[PDB]
């Protein structure tokens, strides 16, 4: 019944095999179930966002984001509180991985990803982009606060979030969001509230496939 | 504070040319965000392009948009007359939502002289002791053109004014008055006023004149 | 149909203070943002400020942030920008729009236009005097409407009857601070005597009318 903080001790601890597995929130007792990847790039990779059918609603509110939604199985959102209290406690770096409708596949990694508390409104901070997913950040620079149908917390005079749908690190309204409508093989291009990763795909494409991973910058 | 560099200023085209606008912002724009506006002299604004490339509704298919991130283009496939305006973009995603500069879109035409008129100036003006005298310039392109006032064969300086009338939208010609303004006293001290026309239309300068005062 | 009305305009002095009103008909101001945009002699479009009338949320220009007001009233279905500390720079068109925050999210429909004049100057009537016809095919004649203050002047010819070849050129501001134009018309030379030619100049800030043979 041992505890792990992240993906990264579930595997140091002999758990090698892709799977969901139930983490331990920092100088806390409390659980969440997460999928771990424990092959891409050497493993001890911590999920904290899927997408792949469309099967789940991203139109979700602030406390749904904080907290997590959907299945660890298919497409979910791990949970903001959970990101945030991980992540300052030391230093993770964010893998990116994405799909086109062409059959096509490429990545953004940066060296150091964290989210400030909820009182700074689950704030985004990256650096040290690297990967075949743009040369610019597709995540805008400095960044936003996270934002939700009911947390307008963009740049923006209109709500990011009711107009592109989901939640995510909105600008006015910036080159992403990983959290947009699921649209099918015929209707995703030009599609201003899709699943967008500008500097990849460009203007209004719309994705197939998302993930979002964290891991320590010292695994290996 | 976008910035929203538009390019170029002006421009002068014929009917038929394909003519774009480009408008550069100093940051990433959501395209959804970006429009281009129509401004013909002493109308409101019209809305052409919302989204950066959606035709609004009663705007002719020969205007289209293009572009994202930071690089905006508006493009008339067909350049015609009644398009002589001033064009705008604009971001409305981020407070201040201000404009680009705007391009004044100018309709070339085959080269026509002026037809040139002179009007002495009224009794009645001459009753309240100013003397107004007009040259009129009647439809002419290019709208360059040189007026000189000759006020007994001297060459006048600083005492005239000029007007130009905005591009005719079904021909594309221009209108220029020339408005020289004296003293009662200094315009009964001569006789020859002249008006000395210098146009692309015309093979030499054209000369309108009277004799008073 | 969705239509603005702008009202409120006028001349004023520097320093002094003017209210606009854009009164909505056709749409209720709660489900749109109001913009207020403006057009100085000789310049560019220039975005002043905008209000969201569905919390009152505002937003300025700097060129006109610490001296002017966008508000809203939702239960007269009217928008408004107070100017204060206003500035000779500040002359200009006014122009409120209809922001419409879903797609096409862009300003759809306009009011008409408001101006607004800046100076320490009074309001002054015109004075009209004739352009008479030369001595042939074509003949121009016109009138001189000058000595004006503020803007704007309407002239029309035989009270709408004459429309084609009519030019009324763009006033221009004479060295004594005062408005001058022109308004000229091309007609058969032959329809001189038989035909009478009179420019109807209509200046409102002074309510000055005046008819005009011309001969
Ligand atoms: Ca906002």
């Amino acid at each position: 019944q041992i505890s792990f903080r992240d993906c990264a001790e579930v595997f140091k601890s002999g758990h090698t095999t892709n799977g969901i597995y139930t983490l331990t929130f920092p100088n806390s007792t409390e659980e969440i179930k997460a999928y771990c990847d424990m092959e891409a790039g050497g493993g001890g990779w911590t999920i904290i966002q899927r997408r792949e059918d469309g099967s789940v609603d991203f139109q979700r509110t602030w406390k749904e984001y904080k907290v997590g939604f959907g299945n660890p199985s298919g497409e979910y959102w791990l949970g903001n509180e959970f990101v945030s209290q991980l992540t300052n406690q030391q230093r993770y770096v964010l893998k990116i991985h994405l799909k086109d409708w062409e059959g096509n596949e490429a990545y953004s990694l940066y060296e150091h990803f964290y989210l400030s508390s909820e009182e700074l409104n689950y704030r985004i901070h990256l650096k040290g982009l690297t990967g075949t997913a743009g040369k610019i950040s597709s995540i805008s620079q400095p960044g936003n606060d996270f934002s939700t149908k009911d947390g307008d917390n963009d740049k923006c005079i209109c709500k990011c979030s009711q107009m592109l749908t989901g939640g995510w690190w909105f600008d006015a309204c910036g080159p992403s969001n990983l959290n947009g409508m699921y649209y099918p093989q015929r209707q995703n291009t030009n599609k201003f509230n899709g699943i967008k990763w500008y500097y990849w795909k460009g203007s209004g494409y719309s994705l197939k496939a998302t993930t979002m991973m964290i891991r320590p910058a010292d695994f290996g | 504070d976008i910035q929203m560099t538009q390019s170029p200023s002006s421009l002068s085209a014929s009917v038929g040319d394909r003519v774009t606008i480009t408008c550069r912002a100093s940051q990433f724009l959501s395209s959804f965000g970006v429009a281009w506006y129509q401004q013909k002299p002493g109308k409101a604004p019209k809305l052409l392009i919302y989204g950066a490339s959606s035709l609004y509704s009663g705007v002719p298919s020969r205007f289209s948009g293009s572009g994202s991130g930071t690089d905006f283009t508006l493009t008339i496939s067909s350049l015609q007359p009644e398009d002589f305006a001033t064009y705008y973009c604009q971001q409305g995603l981020l407070s201040p939502l201000t404009f680009g500069q705007g391009t004044k879109v100018e309709i070339k035409r085959t080269v026509a002289a002026p037809s040139v008129f002179i009007f002495p100036p009224s009794d009645e003006q001459l009753k309240s002791g100013t003397a107004s005298v007009v040259c009129l310039l009647n439809n002419f392109y290019p709208r360059e053109a040189k007026v000189q006032w000759k006020v007994d064969n001297a060459l006048q300086s600083g005492n005239s004014q000029e007007s130009v009338t905005e591009q005719d939208s079904k021909d594309s010609t221009y209108s220029l008055s020339s408005t020289l303004t004296l003293s009662k006293a200094d315009y009964e001290k001569h006789k020859v006023y002249a008006c000395e026309v210098t146009h692309q239309g015309l093979s030499s300068p054209v000369t309108k004149s009277f004799n008073r005062g | 149909e969705v239509q603005l009305v702008e009202s409120g305009g006028g001349l004023v002095q520097p320093g002094g203070s003017l209210r606009l009103s854009c009164a909505a008909s056709g749409f209720t101001i709660s489900d749109y943002w109001i913009h207020w945009v403006r057009q100085a002699p000789g310049k560019g479009l220039e975005w002043v400020a905008g209000i969201t009338p569905a919390g009152g949320y505002t937003y300025y220009a700097d060129s006109v942030k610490g001296r002017f007001t966008i508000s809203a009233d939702t239960s007269k279905n009217t928008a408004y920008l107070q100017m204060n500390s206003l500035r000779a720079e500040d002359t200009a068109v006014y122009y409120c729009a209809r922001f419409v925050f879903f797609l096409p999210y862009a300003m759809d429909y306009w009011g008409q236009g408001t101006l607004v004049t800046v100076s320490s100057a009074s309001t002054k009537g015109p004075s009209v005097f004739p352009l008479a016809p030369s001595s042939g095919g074509t003949a121009a004649l016109g009138c001189l409407v000058k000595d004006y203050f503020p803007e704007p002047v309407t002239v029309s010819w035989n009270s709408g009857a004459l429309t084609s070849g009519v030019h009324t050129f763009p006033a221009v501001l004479q060295s004594s601070g005062l408005y001058s134009l022109s308004s000229v018309v091309t007609v058969p030379s032959s329809s001189l005597g038989t035909q009478t030619y009179i420019c109807n100049v209509n200046h409102k800030p002074s309510n000055t009318k005046v008819d005009k043979k011309v001969e």
